[PDB]
Order: C-alpha cells, then structure tokens, then sequence
C-alpha cells in the first residue's frame, strides 16, 4: 500500500471513464443537463443566423402539440388555467408554405428548362426529414425544442424546423425570410446531382417524351468507344444521336447499362444540371 | 517390412506370446466367454478354431492329447476339451467361435473385444443383427427379385 | 374461371380459415397426459396442450434422436402424423423406417412422394393446358413404385413426355426437398372439403368416397407450400426425409375412350435407408413398368 | 444447524409458529353459498378473551377489515420485492413460502375487488406458556377476484393473465404473539381445501420421466 | 540442441488449432434399438453388454457353488433354468444352474 | 502517429460561409473558484474579460459558476453536438483569453489528421479524365486487326 | 449425413441376391464384347 | 479468484411486451477446480462448441480423453438446470452457444534429475464453462463461393478513387 491520494484519485477517473464506455447512459435532453438556461439559448439563436426573432413568436414555435398533451397529462396525475400555451401548429403551416413556394420561385428562376415533376421533387427533397432534420439538428433548433419524446422524431423535429421559418416569416417579412431558406436550404444542393435528388425510373423514356415536345427525332443509341468486350470488366460508350448529331454520351459496364445512363447525360443537359453549369449566386442582391 | 507377417509381436517375446495366448485360451475354455484387448483376441481365435479340431481327433489320438496338454495349463480343461467342446461342434466344419468389439476398456482407453465359443449356456450376446426385410429399401429388392425369377420362368 | 394462380390462393385461405376456426374452438390451453409406450424410454408421461401439441413436440422432450428418427407416430394403436396436434390423453408410440415391421411408415412414405408428384405435376405444365389430378392410387411398395392417376387436356392426346422431360420432372421434385416444407395435416368435414375443391369433378368424387366411408364423413387434408391435396392416410413430417427422388415414367390408362388418364410414376427412398448407385438405377427399371392396383 | 451450540444461556427467539394450532375445515360446499355451531363458537370465544386480556383495545368486527389491508398489503411488496416491508406483514413461516419461488420472477399481483366481506371463522390460541409465550391465530375467508401474472427470469409470460381477473376463495390464517409488547398482527399461512377447484393450466409443456433403470433392472407395469 | 527464440502465440496458435490436431467429429454414432441408448455402429451396445454381462456374472457365481472348487470342470453340457422352469427332453443329462429370478426376455430358452 | 490515430477530411458544418457565417461556438461554461489559488487567473477573466468578450459573442451563451474545484475548466459546445473540455489550470489572464478566443474561431469538427488540405465537391469542370479522353476515332469504330464486311 | 455402404441396409435374404445380380451383369457384359468386329469396328 | 461466470444466471430481464419477439433462454453453467489441463481441455470445449445439446453428448460419449466425461457430466447437470430452473420447455431444444477452458489455481511439486539437480512440476488445474441458449442451432456459415468472391473484387475495383489529387 503505497501513501499518497493523487494517484489513486486518478485512477478512479480513469476507471469511471472505462465504465461510462462499457454501459453508455442514455442520451437525455441539453435542457435536463447542467448550465441551461432556455431564455438566454433562445435570444442567442436569432443572433447566431443574425436575425430580428421575435422572442413571443419564437418560444411558441418550440412548443409542439406532443408536449402540450404530455404537459396536461403530468398535471393531471399530480392533481394540479395557467396552462393556456399555442402549439407551433400555425406557425408550421405558414413556415412550409412559404418555404415551398420560395423554393419554387428560386429554383424555376435559375432552371428554367426544369419541368415541374422536376421542380417539386427538388422542393421535396430540400424540405423532405432528412435534409431538414440534417439542418436542424445543426442549428441548435434541437436542443431548443419541446417534445415529449428523446430524442425529437425526425417527423416532429421537421414541423419544428419550419415553424422557425414561419415565426421568422412573421418577425422580419418575406424578403428576409427567402435569404434564410437560401442559406440553408439551397446550399444542401451543393454536390448533389440532379438524379440523386430526382430519383427517375427509365430515363430513356422521359427523354424521348422531352425530345417530343421540342420537335426533336427520336435519338439513335451507338457504340462509340468500347473496351474489354469479352472480358468480365467491360467499358462501353453509349452515345444518342438525333438526325446524326451527337447530344449526349455514357459510360457502363454494359451496352444496356451505358444507354441507360446516356439518357441520364441527355436530361441534365437539357434540363440545365450540367456538372460543370454556372454555381449557384449567393452575393447579396443589387 | 512387414510384408507377409501374420503373427503379431506381443509380450516379452516369442515365447512370451505363446504363454499369453494360452492363458486367454485356457480361460476361453473354462468360461466360454472371456473379454480381452482386440489384437490379443484377434490373435487368440486363430488358435481356438485349431484346438478344436484337435479335439476332434479324439483323446485316444496321442498328438492331439499332447497338444491339448500344452495350451490347456488347468488339467480339467483336457476333458472339456474331448467330451463336451468337441462333440458339441461334431456337425460343423468351422466358425467355432465369434469376436465382437466392445467399448474400449476404462482405465487404458484399449481396444477390447469379447470371443466366445458358440452353442454355450451362458446368456447371448446382443449380436448386431441386419434390417429386416419389411423395411422399405428390403421390399423393393424383394419385388425386384419376384420379377427377375417371374422372367425366367417364362 | 379462376386462373391457376387465383384457383392456389382461395384454396390456402379457405384451408387457413378452417385451420384458425379449430384453434379457437380448444379452450384456454387445457392439459392432456400423454404416455410412452414404446420400448425406449417406458412410463414417460408428457403433459401437452390439447389441440395444440403435436407427437413430434413429445419428441422433442424426449431427445433430438426420436425428432430425427420419428417418421410415424402411433397413438392409441393408430397411425398419426407427427405434425397432427393431439386432441386427447393417449398412448404414443414413435415408428421408425428400420422397425421390425415398419409396414405403417412405407405406407405414408408412399403417399407422401405421391403427393409430392402430384405437386409437381401440376404446375409443370403450362398454362394454355390444363392439368387435372385423379386420385394417388394406393399400390403396394413390393410393387416398385408410387403412383399419381394426372388427367391432361385434350391437346396433349397423342404427346407422351420424352427422356429429358422426365429428367424436368426430376429436377422439380428435388427443388420441393431441397425447401424442407412440413407436411401440415387437417381433418375437416366434408362440406368444408368440397367448397375448397369445387373446381375439380374428380376430387369431389373422391372426397365424397371418403366421406361415406366414415360415419362423421371427415376427410384428412394434407397440405406442403401451397399444394393442398386429399391424402388416404398420413404422412411423413417434412419434405427433406426424401433424399433420392426420380420420376421414371408415365404411362397412358386404358380404356381411352371415356377420358385419357396418364398414370405418373416414380420410385424414392428416404435419406435412413439410401441405396448405392448400382442398386439404385436397378430399382429405377423396375420403377418404368406399369402398376396396376389390385 | 439444526442445534446451536450447547449449554449456552442464550436461545433462538421465535417470533411465530410453525403451524396451526387447529386446522379448520371448511364445510362442503361453501362456495356455492357465495349443536356444533355452538360448540365452535363457545370455543373460539374462551380464545377471544385471552386475546383480549393482553389487548384491551381489540375488536374481533375491525379485524377482517384490518386482515384485508395486510393481505393486499403483504401481497404488494412481492411486485416491487420489498422484503423489508414484508417481514412487519407475514410471520417467519409465511416468509419463505412467498418469496422463494419468485426470487428470479416478475410478480404482477393486483387487488380487484371484494366479493363477499371477509368473515372470521376461526380465533384460537396456542397453549399457555409453550416456551414463555402465547400466540392467537385467526383465519379469516376471503372471497376476492385477483389478478397474476408471473414472468420467467428471461421476461417471458409463465403464468396467468395480465388482464383477466379471476374469483379466488382462500382461508387466509393471520397469527400474533400476544406475550411481546412489539407484535402485531402477520399472516401466517394459507388452507387449502381438499374440494377447492384446480388452478389454471400454466402455459408450457412438461414431460414427467420414467424410472432410471440400471442394465441389471427391467421394467415393469 | 536448445531453442535460439521464444515461440509466440501467433506461432503456437497455428500449431495448436491446426484441423490436424484437433478432434474430429465421429457419424458413425447410432441408436440402440433395444435400449434407446447410443452406440457405434461397429462397436456392442454399452448398456445391453453390461445387461448381459450382469446376468453372466451372477451365473457363474452359481456354477462355481455348484463345483465348489477349483478344478472342477464338468464333462457334461451346461443348461441355465429359472423359476417356475422345468428340465426338457433335450436338457437330460446336463447339468443344471438354477437361478432365483424370473428368466429375462431377451434370453431366450433353447 | 497517423497510423495510429483517426483521420478524416477537410469540410465544414451546414456549407458554413456559403450562404452566410455562422459562429459554430454554442455554450462556454466556466467552472472558478473563490478561493483556490490555482483559480486566481479564472477570477481576472470573469472579473474584466468576460463581460467584454459576451458583447462580442451575442450568440454564444457563457455560463459561469463560482463552486469550490482544484482545477478551473471551460468546457465548449458547439452547434454540430461536439463537446470540448480545456482546462485553465493556472493559467494566466492573457492565456485564458487567447484559449477563449480559440474555442470561438474553431468549427467543433475533430482537431485529428487531415487528409488533404482541400475540398471540393466539383473538382473537375471540363470533364474527368479516362481513357479514351485523348483517343482519336476511327471510321466505322473498327478495332484494330478486324475486318469489315466480311 | 452419416457414412454408408452398399449392403448396410440390406436384409438376410438380399445380400446374396444382389451379389448375384450384380455379378451376373458383370458377366454379361463382358461377354457382350466378345465380337468387336461384328459391332461396326473402325477402320483398320 | 474471479466468479462472475456463475452469476451470469441471476439476471432478471424486464417483462416484454406483447410485440416483442420471444427471447431464448440462457443458461450459464460451469466446473471450477477440475484436475485437468487447460490446453487438453480446450479441444474438447472446441469440439462442441456451436453443436446441439444432444449431439455434443453422443460425441463426447465416445471421445477416449478424461475430459469428455467430465464436460458431459457438465452439460448434463446443465440440461437438467434449464428445464427444472430457467423455463425451457424442451430439453433437446438447446445449442452449445459458449464453450471454453480457463486454468485453475495450481500446486507446484518438485521433480528430481540426475545430478543432484531438480525441476518444478505444476499439479495442473482446469475450469470449463459452458452456455447454453433454447433454441436450435444457428446453420453453419456457407463456404463463400465464387459469384460472392466476384462481387467482392468488383465492389473493391468500384471503390477505388484518385488518391493525392483534387
Ligand atoms: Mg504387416
Ligand atoms: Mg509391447
Ligand atoms: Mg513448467
Ligand atoms: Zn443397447
């Protein structure tokens, strides 16, 4: 028994440590952990993205209807009105309307050739849970939200997300708000592919309707460059040619493959989603 | 090279062997069921078929007394051997006793085997016995055989 | 009519809402004393579930080796299937292939292959023709072979399968073994029966020959994957029991006038009693021959 | 164990029985209903007195009410295992019979309703001075609808129904020790009737084996 | 001759688990029919070999009490009986071992 | 060593600087002590340098508390979920401010090995290389060795 | 899965019968071959 | 010494809901201070490790090693212990899901050479554990075949990017 306190004192950390990795403690609420105080977190969340929130209609929009029912139902069991709060219901509403019509307008501005089934597939994906929940779990909206189940259903944490943008809506106007979904919103487009985002089933068969309504002949599908034929790591060049001009060119495995995504290389030209098309403008507006 | 060796090497020698042989051949005789290791057994039945046909030549044959003396140390044997032994296989030409492999001995984990001589009184040994001829592969074979001797008759 | 995929489905829903409508007939679980006397293992008394339990679930008390070895299970003097629940206190006694006289065990074994042909048989052909099953005669086994009574369509009047034909036969057949599909038995009443196989004029026959037969006019319905056919008695547990199955030949019943009923046959073994190669191609000459029942 | 050690002053101190000082029967029948009439009650009378000799302040009409509180109660504490609590409502013989079976079991007990009032049947009391000490048992009838459910060691259903209560009837038997100033009134244990209805079928499937029978051995009928 | 290095466990592992040095598993292994035991194909019943094997001992108890002695071999066939049996027509002359239990049915008389 | 440890490589939180900055820096909370020595420079930032640095930083929440501890922390969360505890263990004022000022600038992302220093998400305009990018064409795309029509 | 040979399941009255049997084919068939030239040769 | 291995059996699981999948059972049994070695021990642990109840008990029945008897002795006290203790129907319904050897505490002896010199024998000592899980036993893995092999060196070819560059 060595004397001292210092190293044995380390070494108990270091064993909770290694207890705290074998048997993890479940994920609670940021606002039940130490140093929380949710009307200083709120008024630095307009600062954070730098805008004028207002501070009645922001806290509401935090207050889903889960929580209210859950708040009610504690009440009731302790035998305890006071207890008159909104739901961000409204606020939700307004916040994905607007942020679906200004998706729209922003992207039909800068593809004009997109069709429609292409624009609301891009407003679908850009508002769909995935994107929204990726954006609002890195806004510290997460955090700040009022739900009776952790951590927030990516269902509930979506409604959430957009009763910010319908309190915004409400606090500064439509003009402000637009730069925000642009912010945040638009930029998730940033390597993203248009058919990555657009899932299409048979593009050749879209792109022949496309052609239709420009007066175009149907494309001619031919080899163009091939290698590997007989061999079990083939490469071959699919190549579509209207009245023997060259519109567009694929790579694949296979003949059936490389057509396939010719077709794909066909639609982002006409549709304006080249690769290598002019990026998207985010300098402020003259 | 053991090409062509038929007799085993056992005990402390040539010798050796021929004294252990005849100690489990003079039991077998007494008892008419012994257990011993495989390989002794398996080198012991050659001999046990032979005495037996010594036996045949009956006790007033001077070689085959004298040969029964030899491998029979417990003189009582001799006219087991002559009068009981002996007439009890008068109407066979050989197979006079069957080996059977048991579980391996306890302590050494040795191959064992258990010989007897057949017809005695003790009770039979679960002998393992072929499937019947009901079973399902033995019914087809025995409609196959009924059509075969059906052919040849016509 | 019915198309042969629709004609499957309202047969398997029909024979599932006869299965679930029994079931809630036992009340709670109710216990039932099941006692052992077989040879093995004497006095074990198991305490099942009445309509609920099955011989083979009093196998599993007992070891893997009776799961495995159980082909039949006879209660109360009886052959029952292994999967058929038990319904009362009884005697069960388990049969294997290798028992004395295992004469009960060739028997399902021999209506169960049937069963498993006439499987095959109907969906092997296509669908512009249409592929009507008899009945499975019941042939003895010292005959050589199984066989199906299968009544085409007209068109396939004068066409008889070729050599590679039946080798496709063959092939279908190990690919139902090679699924491992549980024989389930179900003894409804003969309305029930009928309703199910209304489509068909041979199986109402049939169904109605076994209804008379019994005085609470019951028949037993076997059923693997989602074949559902009336079987003269039980069966083998599951599919895998069979390990070399072959189709050796059909033949063309006379008379022919009324109707041309083509007679299927093969010849099997189960994976106990697995002959050699030589053995085997002799039983499969055998197995060519016609039968006829007696 | 079943001594301790010898010539020595201190001993064991019981706080209950081992058993019922006169079992009661209860009639045939009794629960269709849901000379020696008066011999049993004179009996259970001269039993009341001396109960109430060392407790003035006892009344045999509170005591089914009070008996009910401490059967729920007791019951209770097998659902969340408070043992602790559980020893100040059941003697020292009633202790293991609860708890020994349920020790790697969820018990979900619950308390319904009450049929039929509970009545006292039985109040007697144990030979005076055994050892120093007097006990008074009284058995109380109970005919109350409850609800079990009991769950393995793995948490899977074992016995009984969540949500199906069912009507039991049962002679709970509570016992007191008069002579310590400290005691207080415990279940004790429980009588089955001979006619008493078989409990419910429990879910699994049990084999019963057969004799093990040495090679030398051979079976017989 | 002294080893130059220590093996190590990655050594010593390969050599240890190779599919050579480990056990293999046996199929020749069967149930028997008569006991429900399990047994070699090759290989007598364990269980039934000592069933016989107890029976055999107790005989040869008897025909030693009989002979009462070393060196007292019979000249003469040997028959087993049990209770309630008689001699048969066949079994005359043969000396008689007596045994005072119910004769078992897998022994059969001959 | 690299091998040794993680790695990952260069990105940012949300495209951050894109649309438009936003501070990745969340929640300071300050652990000092009354009277521990070791403490004595936590003291001089809360009691000057604090104050400041909370109007520069409107939209980061800085929690001090005053509890009796040996060594003073400031533990920093950040808007991606990452949780990054420094210790101020006798540090001086000067220190703990350019330690402070550290933690704000930082995008919470894991300080390990970084594969490239870049990142694009575009990183060829004009098209990829492969291998047929500087292979002329022949007529009919006839291979070499292989005859037409025959 | 266990091993088997040809005569394992075979009864006291088969084995003999399928030694015969097999061993007459054997016969049979090499005394099919005893003509090569009257069974179409090649050419010599 | 450490005996967390025989309290492994003592663990309570909540009740599960009436969705939930049923759970098999686990059992935890173990020998402690068995006069054999470790190394020897471990082949036959290895031998049924991952086979049924009954068929671990045919093979070690005919295995000729010292340990065989004792593993069997075992596992057949643990049987009984599933059945008769931890609810399982079936006793035939169980798989060797652990099977291990660990060494045990040991005594050394002296063991006398020539020449006046000695060395040190260890009276070895052994502890085998087993679990056992209700259930049937999980299906050996398939060998890989070539369609996987070919589908791996592809999914390796397409995974393969620039290095160094942009
Ligand atoms: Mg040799
Ligand atoms: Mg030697
Ligand atoms: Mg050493
Ligand atoms: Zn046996």
């Amino acid at each position: 028994v060595k004397k001292g306190f210092r190293a044995a004192f380390r070494f108990q950390k270091e064993l909770e440590r290694q207890r705290l990795l074998r048997c993890p403690p479940p994920p609670v609420r940021r606002s039940e952990k130490p140093n929380w105080d949710y009307h200083a977190e709120i008024q630095a969340f307009g600062h954070r993205l730098q805008e004028n929130f207002s501070l009645d209609l922001l806290k509401t929009a935090f207050v889903n209807s889960c929580y209210i029912k859950s708040e009610e139902a504690k009440r009731q069991q302790l035998g305890i009105v006071l207890l008159n709060l909104k739901s961000n219901q409204e606020l939700s509403e307004q916040g994905t309307s607007f942020s679906q019509t200004c998706l729209t307008q922003f992207l039909e501005d800068e593809y004009p050739d997109m069709p429609t089934e292409g624009i609301k597939n891009l407003v679908d994906f850009l508002t769909g849970e995935e994107v929204v929940c990726h954006v609002a779990r890195n806004l510290a909206v997460e955090q700040l939200t009022l739900s009776e189940e952790f951590p927030v259903p990516p269902a509930v944490l979506q409604q959430t997300f957009f009763a910010v943008i319908g309190a915004l809506l409400q606090s500064s106007g439509p003009e402000r708000t637009a730069l925000f979904i642009r912010d945040f919103l638009i930029t998730q487009m940033t390597g993203k592919e248009l058919f990555e985002m657009w899932k299409i089933i048979n593009p050749m068969g879209l792109l022949v309707e496309e052609l239709k309504k420009r007066n175009v002949s149907a494309p001619e599908s031919r080899l163009t460059r091939q290698s590997g034929g007989t061999t079990a790591l083939p490469l071959y060049f699919v190549g579509l040619y209207c009245d023997k001009k060259l519109i567009a060119e694929g790579p694949g495995e296979t003949v059936l493959v490389a057509e396939e995504e010719a077709a794909r290389v066909a639609l982002r030209k006409l549709y304006g989603f080249t690769e290598n098309r002019r990026p998207w403008n985010y300098s402020k507006p003259k | 090279i053991s090409h062509g060796r038929v007799f085993r090497r056992m005990g402390l020698g040539p010798e050796s062997r021929i004294h252990l042989l005849r100690n489990l051949l003079t039991g077998l005789v007494r008892h008419e069921r012994i257990e011993a290791p495989w390989a002794r057994v398996d080198e012991m039945r050659g001999y046990a078929e032979k005495l037996i046909d010594y036996g045949k030549l009956g006790d007033t044959n001077e070689r085959a007394m004298r040969m029964a003396d030899f491998w029979l140390t417990e003189k009582d044997l001799i006219p087991k051997l002559f009068q009981v032994l002996a007439p009890r296989y008068k109407d066979q030409t050989g197979g006079y006793t069957r080996m059977l492999q048991i579980p391996n001995r306890s302590l050494d984990r040795a191959k064992m085997a258990v010989i007897e001589y057949k017809g005695n009184c003790l009770p039979p040994l679960p002998l393992p016995r072929r499937d019947s001829h009901l079973t399902l592969l033995n019914q087809l074979l025995q409609g196959l055989r009924q059509d075969l001797r059906q052919s040849q008759e016509a | 009519q019915l198309s042969p995929t629709e004609l499957t489905e309202m047969r398997n829903d029909l024979f599932n809402k006869e299965k679930a409508r029994q079931l809630s007939l036992t009340p709670r679980t109710e216990k039932i004393e099941v006692k052992h006397v077989g040879k093995t293992d004497p006095g074990t008394v198991f305490v099942m579930n009445k309509n609920i339990s099955t011989p083979y679930s009093c196998a599993m008390h007992l070891s893997e080796w009776y799961c495995r070895k159980s082909i039949l299970a006879l209660v109360d003097g009886q052959p029952w299937d292994m999967y058929k629940p038990l319904t009362k206190s009884c005697e069960i006694k388990f049969l294997t292939f290798k028992d004395c006289d295992p004469g009960e065990v060739n028997k399902a074994y021999w209506r169960s292959c049937a069963m498993m042909m006439g499987c095959v048989i109907e969906r092997a052909f296509k669908d512009e023709y249409m592929v009507n099953l008899v009945r499975a005669p019941e042939v003895p086994v010292i005959s050589g072979a199984f066989c199906y009574d299968v009544v085409l369509d007209s068109k396939l009047d004068e066409w008889m399968p070729t050599k590679e034909n039946l080798r496709s036969f063959t092939k279908d057949a190990h690919a139902l073994i090679y699924k491992d599909l549980p024989f389930e038995t179900l003894e409804v009443e003969a309305k029930v029966a009928l309703e199910i196989f209304q489509h068909s004029k041979y199986k109402v026959d049939f169904i109605e020959e076994k209804a008379s037969q019994n005085p609470e006019r019951i028949v037993k319905l076997h059923r693997i994957g989602d074949f559902i056919d009336v079987s003269e008695g039980p069966l083998i547990p599951r599919t895998s029991i069979c390990f070399q199955y072959e189709v050796s030949a059909v033949h063309n019943l006379q008379p022919t006038q009324p109707s041309l009923i083509r007679r299927f046959q093969g010849v099997s073994l189960p994976v106990h009693l697995r002959a050699h190669f030589t053995i085997w191609d002799k039983l499969l000459e055998r197995s060519r021959k016609m039968v006829t029942e007696d | 164990l079943v001594i301790p050690p010898e010539k020595s002053d201190r001993s064991i101190h019981l706080a209950c029985t081992a058993g019922i000082f006169d079992a009661y029967v209860p009639p045939e029948g009794d629960a269709r209903i849901s000379t020696e009439r008066m011999k049993k009650t004179m009996a259970s009378q001269v039993s009341i007195r001396r109960i109430k000799d060392y407790d003035a302040n006892f009344k045999i009409k509170d005591f089914p009410e009070k008996a009910k509180d401490i059967f729920i109660e007791a019951h209770l504490c097998l659902n969340n295992s408070d043992h602790d609590r559980l020893h100040t409502l059941v003697t020292e013989h009633c202790f293991p019979d609860m708890t020994w079976d349920i020790k790697y079991k969820t018990v979900r007990w619950s308390f319904v309703e009450s049929l039929e009032p509970s009545h006292v049947v039985q109040v007697r009391c144990s030979s005076m001075m055994n050892q120093g000490n007097v006990y008074g048992q009284i058995t109380v009838r109970m005919h109350t609808r409850q609800t079990l459910a009991i769950y393995d060691r793995f948490g899977r259903l074992m016995y009984g129904q969540e949500d199906v209560p069912k009507d039991v009837l049962e002679y709970v038997v509570f016992e007191k020790q008069l002579t310590n100033p400290y005691g207080s009134w415990r279940m004790h244990t429980k009588i089955v009737p001979p006619w008493a209805p078989p409990k419910q079928p429990i879910l699994k499937t049990v084999m019963i084996p057969g004799p093990q029978l040495k090679p030398e051995e051979e079976y017989e009928e | 001759a002294a080893p130059k290095n220590r093996r190590t466990i990655e050594v010593n592992r390969c050599r240890r688990r190779n599919p050579q040095k480990l056990i293999k598993v046996k199929n020749n292994i069967d149930v028997c029919p008569e006991c429900g035991h399990l047994k070699q194909k090759h290989v007598l019943c364990a269980y039934c070999y000592e069933k016989v094997c107890k029976e055999t001992a107790e005989i040869r108890r008897q025909i030693g009490k009989q002979e009462g002695g070393p060196f007292k071999a019979p000249t003469i066939e040997t028959v087993v009986l049990y209770t309630g049996e008689t001699p048969s027509e066949q079994d005359q002359g043969k000396r008689i071992i007596e045994r005072d239990r119910k004769r078992p049915s897998w022994f059969t008389q001959n | 060593t690299a091998r040794g440890t993680p790695s990952r490589f260069l990105a940012s939180v949300l495209h951050n600087g894109l649309g438009r900055y936003v501070q990745q820096l969340q929640r300071l909370s300050f652990s000092v002590s009354r009277d521990g020595a070791s403490s004595r420079g936590a003291r001089e930032f809360v009691e000057r340098e604090v104050i400041d640095f909370a109007r520069r930083n409107p939209g980061v929440v800085i929690y001090v508390n005053s509890r009796p501890c040996c060594v003073p922390r400031v533990v920093a969360e950040y808007l991606n979920g990452a949780v990054r505890e420094e210790s101020i263990h006798c540090k001086s004022v000067e220190e703990i401010s350019t330690l402070v000022q550290k933690l704000a600038d930082q995008s919470g992302l894991d300080v390990i090995r970084i594969r490239k220093p870049f990142h694009t998400d575009n990183p060829s305009i004009q098209g990829q290389w492969h291998p047929f990018t500087n292979k002329p064409t022949t007529f009919r795309g006839l291979r070499p060795r292989e005859v037409q029509d025959p | 899965k266990s091993g088997t040979w040809w005569d394992e399941h075979l009864s006291e009255e088969n084995v003999p019968f399928i030694k015969q049997l097999v061993s007459d084919e054997d016969k049979a068939q090499l005394a099919s071959k005893l003509c090569p030239l009257k069974d179409e040769p090649w050419p010599i | 010494i450490s005996r967390k291995w025989e309290k492994k059996n003592k663990i309570v699981y909540p009740p599960q809901l009436p969705g939930e999948p049923r759970r098999p059972a686990e059992i935890y049994h173990c020998r402690r201070q068995i006069k054999y070695s470790k190394d020897k021990m471990w082949y036959l642990a290895k031998l049924i490790r991952g086979m049924s109840i009954d068929q671990a008990l045919a093979q070690l029945e005919f295995n000729d090693k010292k340990g065989a008897k004792i593993i069997k002795e075992v596992l057949l006290e643990a049987q009984d212990m599933a059945v008769r203790d931890h609810n399982v129907e079936f006793r035939s319904n169980l798989y060797i899901a652990e099977s291990t050897s660990g060494r045990g505490q040991c005594l050394k002896r002296i063991r006398y050479h020539g020449r006046g010199r000695f060395g040190i024998m260890e009276k070895v000592y052994c502890h085998y554990f087993v679990k056992l899980v209700e259930g049937p036993p999980p299906p050996p893995e398939p060998p890989k075949t070539a369609v996987a092999h070919a589908k791996e060196y592809i999914q390796q070819l397409r995974s393969r990017t620039i290095v160094h560059t942009l």
